[PDB]
């Protein structure tokens, strides 16, 4: 039916004009707010005492339950400032991986060279996908992981262990969202560069039919 | 998904499924690496043009040669790997003579190209001659000429069919040069005409600014022989544009 | 997967093995040429005397015949056979058309010969790129340019081989019709490029001028070291 | 395994595929049958028609190889119109140098020189056409001759090539051909022709009929279509 | 048998007629469906604060009914038929291109090999999807998981931060899956239509006779 | 996996067919369609033109062999000038020697056995084209089709190129009127034919059909452009 | 590996393995020969299997005249040794015709064997997969039995054996030289026919087997009539 | 001692009968049958509310639970489908077997039939995982629904332990429907390979060396 | 050292002697007894539910010996001495093929290659019925961790099914061994059988 065609047709279409617009709007500026992340001085802390979170657990001394255990709060300011910034490289690299894929050709014998540029592309546009999944998945680990070092230092007070454990999770932390803030917008950068550098063969992988020798 | 494997391309002499001949295709997409290049047929005359591609300002602008002269009556642009050009230019041009000696006439536009088209097909290594080159040519040739028929533009592309065109481009830009050809040409256009809008599209296609020394530009008028418009020529026409 | 044999089209339409030899000018010796109004200037620089090594048997400048010498940049080899199979021709034209050879109708046969080795598998493209200046029946100065695929080209001035992008970029910028304004301002600009590119000095330079129909000269090292020291002193 | 790409190779195990895959070919194109009786020679082939567009009487699988010998080929049709050239060229040489009519028997074996030599290079492929010869000379006799693409060539009572060879040797078998004459034959040839014939795979199939023996006076020839039409109608009455 | 002939035709004609009316009629009904679904707001929410839902658990210095996240539940009881109904569709489409088949012959390999090619896509897309309900599963068991961790240790701030995080989590991917499932659905169109000569007639017409 | 086995026309595969003659035989469906008739006196070549652009004029598709013979190409188009030249010089030699028109079915056993030596021998690729040769000659009028394989066939009408089954279909069930047709039925009928191989929104026009008709009184005649204008004028509308 | 796949080239260890593939294939023919020289007669024996009743038997034969004296038996792929018989037979007339005389048998293999190693040694070709054994009576020399293999080895044997179960037969042959009684003609024949009865275990019909003799008495080589056979393998049962 | 070949010939020609009866009559009714089990109003039930069932565990409330029966709609769904998964488990062997059977001596050439052996050997192998597995679901839904049912009584405050019993039912009942469409389809698939390209499975080289040799 | 030649070469005469016996003996007389035990009616049961064993555990409105179902012990006792059987028959098998297994040589592989193909199917078997015994010994522990867990938590419903469900599983599951114990018996003669001379002479 034609009509089909026409519905994925405009599907299509809003899908280019999106991928056009982000490659010349949302992907330069998002390059530059990350770097200004980067740049300030909450991801910059230079000690990482100063990071370091009360934990308020009574020590065991010869002669009940701890009062509330807060999460690291500089740390959480951080982490609210980054959720949204894995969610929108996501979202916008989703966006791409679509364009892409809609534009693959007729599978043919030869002249697949275009279609090589493509698989290529997209190889890296997979690569980062799973990469910044699993950034999400890393802010649920360090909730679970301090939660269970909080939960395992106040049920065993004489370990000490476990209280450097909630304060080195702590400090992990802030170190990985310093490089995954980093990454992100490193991210942005790689797929704008690739597709811009490669945007012609992306476009129109076997190109113009050729003249006839038929 | 994406399947890329490819594995007939490599080797002419091999039919891919879907008989396709890959390598001979691949040949024609080599014009696209060349400059692009107009012919317009008009009843006034065939004008051809080309864009020259000076790589730098030292190389003298006259030794770059995309429009040569066949003889009087026809004319060549061509667009592709140059050397290949000069093998097809060459046996063009022996042919025209050839028809002198043996026939005491001009060659129409047409047998030219069928001539050099000749040439071309055997690259299939059709003929158990050692100095054919195996691989397809990588040039097209636009032939302009005043024949017995008045004026004639024919094509020709690295596979070696041959057609006539009112109006082709052949090149880079040839995609997009076609396009904005189809909606100028009218058969009715005079040559003066032509020779703006060609001239027109080749300023929109070429990425430098348009300037004498980086086009080449020639017409064969029923009248004239092979005319190649001189810088001064040149700089009145680009000037009106 | 497309490189591995000439007559092989790659998709693109790119012929991988002829590029590939041009390369291969690119690791060679560099040259120079100007073409002043009255003499041709053809430089080249010399890698190394070796000090155990007769510099003699070395010779990058040669004379394809008495209006015309060519000056090479690649496998040195290849240039041999180039450069002896056009001294062939410039004599086989002489007896042919009893007149001497163009500089264009060398330039010419050298490229078809080169063109002749990229076009069948089972010979490798010459991997050599020459300059050939020479002065014509008129007394116009020529100089063109060849490369391993067959293109000619005549150029006011070029270099190739190794640092050619650098120096023809110096040539770009100081290349004027008042440098080849006089005879040894000429020989002054091809020497001040090939400084630039060459490591030492005027020891690893040789020079050479033809002039309009004396024969070429290999300038002598002393020639050249008084063309060092007025460009250096002038510095 | 790289042992069946080329018919230069041999297989670890002594075998060169290339012939043997080759030699499926023939399998592959329609049964032809040839049987001698004492007059002579009698050859079938069932010609399935592909398209009505097809002129009847065409595309012949059945060649006179010279006037006293005629071929009935399976297999790739082409490669047999030019190994039928090889066939005709050999004839013509014979008899331009020694003077008489090829013996048969020597032509196969010609034939067959020419067929072998394909299978040891490996430029040239094997050919893909399985076929019989026949001739009646007074001297000679009635001989029928067939040669697989392999080169191998030996004389056969009755012989079949084809799809249905297999089937159609059982029904060959029970003939006692050496006795039988000519004509009784040829009605015998289309019977076996019509069993063969799977009418479920192959829609139609028109039946051509060649002969050569005393009742041709040695010329190989297409049967009269009145004697055709008559064995056509024989088979269809005994197919029941 | 008669019977059996029967029985397989009819099946044969029903899963040719269904896909018709898939790729047809219901794929573009569903990318419209779908597209008006992402361009609704309870799957366009700018604050993931918003979502955060309250959780009654004591502080300490006797636990109610701790309820669910009712605007992700909502967004779930959407997305979950979407995810099953692609899964189908996707299972039809394998059948559909599995019984194009050809009888497998040394020639015209390619079209058997395009369909081949096509297979492994949905093949693929079919894994994603059962990865997606995967997730789903996940959600709920985790979400409670962490409650009744939080509940157990009133202390333990940073548990009821998961319980906010793995909600606010859930939102943002089932938003993707949303547009995943669009992007599955316009995906197989363009594979199957692009190539669907081939899909549909992979050795091709006859061709004269060799033999 | 089966890559192996189609590299070459000199490989057999393991159940007996040579794939690349195969391939080759896929490139005439890439070609325009070309449909031939044959009349008890005339013989009929129509064929389908196809335009790389709107300025470019349409490719020829019907060549002159010889004054009795003629053929329309689907296919490569240069493999068909090759073939064209070997046939017109087989066709030059049989006057200079023998002062008779070549009878048409030898020539086409002769371009069968051109075709066939590529295909069993390492190096030139199987020819691609597919020719249609027609022709008038004492025996009759004579329609023959000629597959990239080198197998030839005599035909009472064929279509070859692309979306020629539509054309052999009409063909069929009209073929009984053929025989008895006056010139312009039988070329009407042709048109028709191909007409069924258009996609439905193109139509023939006087640009994109050749005619080419050789008989008892007439030479092969390509009519071209203004001259199918007769022949095109009586036909009716798409069904 | 890929050290076999090409004759030309050599595995790591030197071996040649396409030479030693060829060897293979006489054995898949599935029939064995027997020759064995006696004081003064040469016989050779093999197994003749007639696949179908159609066949003609006479056409059926592995026993051939290279010319009037000399005799040869070839076992391996059919179409082979025909080629190489009709080398044989030209180049024993060519020897005749330039130098006058019969060709010795030795001479012929050593022909024959070096037209192999021609094979072994260029790249396209394949070495023929057959091996043959000469028997021929030499004036000065008595009886000779020489055997030509596919490498290009041409040795000559008192007796001999090719095909499937030649190792067998040649172990059976030599305890029967170790013992040496020298042969008669009859004995020839009798050891050539019990040698391969004992090692196909056969028990052989007249049918089954063809016998080719050279004696001093009568040179010339014949093929022996069923009825000559049928004596002999009577005469072997009674005793 | 050829007592060995005839054991187990006499097994091959049980088991070939057995493939044909069962393409001919098994699979072809097999195919009918479960398309009306799809088609039966109980697998297509439009609103998954009638599929939830009571959880009587008490909600907490301000100043052990009583039996907790599985969601009997699904239980008696999967009581049909259990039969089901295991015949065409227990013929999908049968298969395997005969085609294993029929695979023939190693050889360097004439292996096209060998090949279209292991591509449907292939088809079989995978549809052997997926079936598997379905049965390894159905005693996984037991378990996962029983543990969740046991947390929520034991901590009676979690609400979405209690969806998540709910959810596991919804998804058996999806997945119910998917598995037997997966059954139809795959009795369906096996019968179209094995009847198509039946000669070759058959019979895979056939004889090549005739008098080449 | 020869004493040390007597004692591998008893070895060798040993293995290649078993072999024989495993093949022209053995393999068919167990196809013949596990053809015997298939027909037999306890592994031919059409209702699973009389399999369900009835369990005690009381409703909730303490729990007596829980005993396990007998009919799935009983064909388990059955079945494993057959699953350990061709473990060890395998073995004798991969051993023996190593042994026909030449020297390395550039060349004539093919025959090595044959003894490879056969070898690694008889692995195959072998990680077969490794994975058979595996499920033998998970249905022991799974079915008790049901019981516990349902005698633990009464009020779970679905506890009490799961083990009638593990049960009926494990009587599919050792039917189904059953029958792949002979398939892949048979199998084995099969393989060895069709390519005995390449295996026992690889070289030629």
């Amino acid at each position: 039916s034609g009509e089909a065609r026409k519905q994925v047709e405009v599907f299509r279409q809003n899908l280019f004009q999106e991928a056009e617009e982000f490659l010349y709007r949302f992907l330069p500026q998002k390059i530059i707010y990350l770097n200004q992340l980067l740049q300030e001085d909450s991801l910059n802390v230079a000690d990482l005492t100063s990071l370091r979170a009360p934990l308020d657990i009574p020590i065991p001394d010869p002669p009940h339950k701890c009062g509330f255990l807060p999460g690291n709060e500089k740390v959480l300011s951080l982490l609210a400032l980054v959720k949204p910034e894995v969610w929108t490289l996501k979202e916008k690299c989703i966006l791409v991986i679509t364009w892409i894929q809609h534009l693959i050709p007729k599978i043919e014998d030869g002249n697949d060279f275009g279609v090589a540029i493509q698989e290529k592309v997209l190889e890296r546009v997979n690569a980062v996908k799973t990469k910044v999944e699993a950034f999400q998945t890393t802010i649920s680990k360090y909730f679970s992981e301090r939660g269970d070092a909080v939960a395992k230092a106040s049920k065993e007070t004489h370990v000490m262990d476990y209280r450097a454990l909630v304060h080195e999770r702590d400090e992990a932390a802030y170190g990985e969202l310093r490089a995954m803030v980093l990454d992100l917008r490193a991210f942005y950068a790689e797929l704008y560069h690739i597709i811009s550098s490669n945007l012609e063969k992306i476009v129109n992988p076997k190109g113009e039919e050729k003249p006839s020798m038929y | 998904m994406f399947l890329t494997r490819s594995e007939y391309d490599r080797g002419v002499n091999t039919f891919s499924p879907e008989g396709r001949l890959f390598q001979v295709e691949y040949a024609i997409e080599a014009i696209k690496l060349g400059s692009t290049a107009i012919g317009i047929q008009t009843s006034e005359g065939v004008c051809l043009a080309v864009e020259k591609r000076i790589t730098s300002p030292l190389m003298e602008p006259s030794s770059i040669e995309k429009i040569v002269e066949i003889d009087a009556h026809i004319g060549c642009a061509m667009s592709g790997l140059i050397a290949d050009a000069k093998t097809l230019i060459d046996k063009a041009r022996v042919e025209t003579q050839n028809h002198w000696f043996t026939y005491n006439e001009t060659m129409t536009v047409e047998s030219v190209t069928q001539a050099v088209s000749n040439l071309a097909l055997q690259f299939g290594e059709e003929d158990a001659d050692p100095g054919a080159m195996s691989r397809p040519f990588g040039v097209a040739l636009l032939f302009g000429g005043v024949d017995e028929k008045g004026p004639q533009l024919f094509h020709m592309d690295p596979s070696g069919t041959f057609v006539q065109c009112d109006a082709r481009a052949i090149g880079s830009a040839s995609e997009g040069a076609q396009s904005s050809l189809q909606e100028v040409y009218h058969k009715s256009m005079t040559l003066k005409e032509a020779i703006k809008s060609s001239l027109i599209i080749l300023k929109q296609v070429m990425e430098e600014k348009l300037n004498a020394t980086n086009i080449e530009l020639a017409t064969v008028q029923p009248g004239q022989n092979f005319h190649m418009f001189t810088k001064e020529e040149l700089e009145e026409v680009i000037k009106d544009i | 997967s497309y490189d591995r044999a000439i007559t092989v089209f790659s998709p693109d339409g790119h012929l991988f093995q002829v590029e590939y030899a041009q390369e291969a000018v690119k690791k060679g010796s560099t040259a120079v040429g100007v073409r002043g109004r009255d003499i041709v200037v053809l430089g080249v620089e010399k890698k190394s005397v070796a000090k155990l090594q007769d510099e003699r048997t070395v010779r990058k400048i040669c004379a394809l015949d008495d209006n015309v010498c060519m000056a090479f940049a690649g496998l040195t080899a290849d240039a041999r056979i180039v450069i002896n199979r056009a001294r062939v021709e410039c004599q086989s034209h002489r007896l042919t058309v009893e007149d001497p050879v163009t500089v264009e109708y060398i330039t010419r046969y050298i490229a078809s010969l080169k063109q002749r080795y990229t076009q069948s598998n089972g010979r490798r493209p010459f991997g050599i790129s020459a300059l050939i200046v020479g002065f014509d029946f008129d007394g116009t100065p020529r100089l063109y340019q060849t490369d391993p695929s067959g293109t000619y080209h005549a150029w006011k001035a070029n270099a190739i081989g190794r640092g050619a992008k650098s120096v023809r970029e110096f040539l770009e910028k100081n290349y004027t019709d008042e440098a080849i304004e006089t005879d040894d301002l000429t020989i002054k600009l091809v020497i001040k490029a090939l400084l630039e590119v060459v490591q030492s000095g005027g020891k690893n330079i040789e020079l050479a001028v033809m002039r309009r129909d004396q024969s070429l000269k290999i300038l002598n090292p002393e020639e050249i070291e008084k063309y060092v020291a007025e460009i250096e002193k002038e510095k | 395994t790289g042992y069946d790409l080329s018919a230069s190779t041999f297989s670890p195990d002594g075998r060169v595929f290339q012939v043997e895959y080759a030699m499926k070919a023939v399998e592959n194109s329609s049964t032809a049958i040839g049987i001698r009786c004492k007059d002579g020679v009698v050859f079938g082939v069932e010609k399935l028609v592909l398209s009505k567009l097809y002129e009847e009487g065409s595309n012949k699988r059945l060649f006179n190889v010279d006037r006293h010998v005629g071929m009935a080929v399976a297999g790739l049709l082409a490669d047999a119109r030019s190994l039928a050239d090889i066939a005709r060229e050999e004839a013509s040489n014979f008899r331009s140098n020694f003077g008489y009519n090829i013996p048969l028997k020597h032509l196969a074996d010609r034939v067959a020189m020419y067929v072998h030599a394909y299978t040891l290079y490996s430029a040239v492929r094997p050919f893909g056409c399985s076929f019989m010869l026949g001739s009646y000379s007074v001297n000679d006799g009635a001989q029928l001759y067939m040669i697989d693409p392999s080169g191998v060539s030996y004389g056969y009572w009755g012989c079949a090539i084809g799809k249905a060879r297999q089937a159609a040797k059982t029904e060959i078998e029970k003939l006692q051909m050496k006795e039988m004459t000519c004509r009784d034959i040829v009605k015998e040839v289309a019977k076996i022709i019509y069993i063969v014939h799977d009418e479920v795979k192959d829609k139609a199939f028109e039946l051509e009929l060649s002969w050569v023996g005393e009742l041709t006076n040695g010329r190989h020839e297409i049967v009269p279509k009145d004697i055709r039409e008559e064995a056509e109608k024989y088979a269809k009455e005994s197919l029941k | 048998q008669p019977e059996a002939q029967a029985k397989v035709d009819v099946f044969r004609e029903d899963l040719c007629t269904k896909t018709e009316n898939l790729l047809g009629s219901y794929f573009p009904k569903k990318i419209s469906e779908l597209d008006a679904f992402l361009k609704e707001p309870a799957l366009n929410e700018a604050n993931l604060s918003n979502l955060k839902a309250p959780l009654d658990i004591p502080v300490p210095d006797p636990c109610g009914p701790v309820n669910c996240n009712e605007k992700i539940v909502v967004l779930l009881q959407r997305l979950k038929p979407e995810i099953k109904d692609v899964i189908e569709q996707l299972n039809l489409v394998t059948t559909w291109l599995q019984l194009q088949i050809p009888r497998i012959e040394d020639g015209n390999n390619f079209g058997v090999a395009v369909q081949e090619k096509v297979f492994e896509l949905m093949t693929s897309l079919h894994t994603k999807l059962e990865g997606f309900h995967t997730q789903i599963s996940k959600y709920f068991s985790e979400r409670g998981d962490a409650v009744t961790k939080a509940a157990k240790q009133p202390h333990v701030g940073d548990y009821r931060q998961l319980v906010h995080e793995l909600d606010e989590a859930e939102y943002r991917d089932i938003r993707l899956m949303v547009m995943e499932i669009r992007n599955a659905y316009a995906v197989l169109y363009d594979i199957i239509l692009k190539n669907f000569e081939k899909l549909k007639k992979p050795r091709g017409e006859t061709k004269g006779m060799i033999y | 996996f089966r890559n192996q086995y189609d590299n070459d026309v000199t490989v057999w595969s393991p159940q007996g067919r040579i794939h690349q003659i195969e391939y080759a035989m896929e490139a005439v469906k890439q070609g325009s369609a070309t449909v031939g008739l044959k009349s008890k006196t005339h013989a009929v070549l129509v064929a389908l033109k196809r335009a790389q652009s709107e300025l470019a004029a349409h490719q020829k598709k019907i060549l002159h062999v010889d004054n009795h013979i003629g053929i329309s190409i689907a296919g490569l188009t240069a493999d068909a000038r090759l073939l064209c030249n070997f046939m017109r010089q087989e066709c030059l030699d049989s006057r200079f020697v023998f002062d008779r028109p070549l009878p048409v079915s030898r020539l086409v056993s002769l371009i069968g056995s051109k075709t066939q030596i590529p295909t069993q021998r390492y190096g030139r690729r199987p020819y691609g084209v597919g020719l249609l040769i027609a022709g008038y000659d004492d025996m009759g009028p004579h329609i023959f089709q000629t597959c990239p394989s080198a197998n030839y066939f005599d035909c009472r009408a064929m279509s070859i190129g692309a979306r020629s089954q539509s054309a052999r279909t009409y063909l069929e069930r009209h073929m009984s009127e053929f025989m008895e047709c006056n010139l312009n039925e039988l070329v009407k009928h042709g048109l028709r034919a191909l007409r069924e191989t258009l996609p439905a929104e193109q139509d023939l026009t006087t640009k994109n059909v050749s005619i080419g008709i050789v008989g008892k009184d007439l030479e092969f005649t390509i009519y071209d452009d203004d001259d199918v204008s007769p022949f095109l004028e009586g036909l009716e509308e798409r069904p | 590996a890929g050290f076999d796949r090409h004759i030309t080239i050599f595995s790591p260890e030197g071996r040649l393995y396409q030479v030693e593939y060829a060897f293979k294939a006489i054995n898949q023919g599935g029939l064995t020969s027997v020759a064995v020289r006696g004081k003064d007669c040469a016989v050779i024996v093999t197994q003749k299997k007639v696949p179908d009743k159609l066949l003609d038997s006479s056409t059926v034969t592995h026993l051939f005249k290279i010319t009037e004296n000399i005799g040869c038996v070839m076992t391996g792929m059919t179409a082979d040794s025909r080629s190489q018989v009709q080398r044989a037979r030209y180049e024993a007339a060519n020897w005749k015709y330039k130098y006058g005389y019969e060709i010795p048998v030795d001479m012929l293999c050593k022909r024959i064997a070096d037209i192999s190693q021609v094979y072994t040694q260029n790249a396209e070709m394949r070495p023929l997969g057959c091996c043959m054994i000469l028997i021929g009576i030499d004036e000065e020399q008595g009886p000779q039995v020489y055997k030509c293999d596919p490498a290009g080895y041409y040795c000559g044997f008192k007796a001999t054996a090719a095909g499937v179960k030649q190792t067998e037969s040649t172990s059976f042959l030599e305890k029967k030289v170790k013992k040496k009684f020298d042969w008669t003609f009859e004995q020839t024949v009798e050891t050539a026919i019990t040698c391969l009865s004992t090692v196909l275990s056969i028990d052989f019909k007249p049918s089954e087997i063809e016998v080719g003799v050279v004696t001093v008495e009568n040179p010339k080589f014949r093929i022996l009539t069923e009825a000559e056979i049928d004596a002999h393998l009577v005469a072997l049962a009674e005793r």
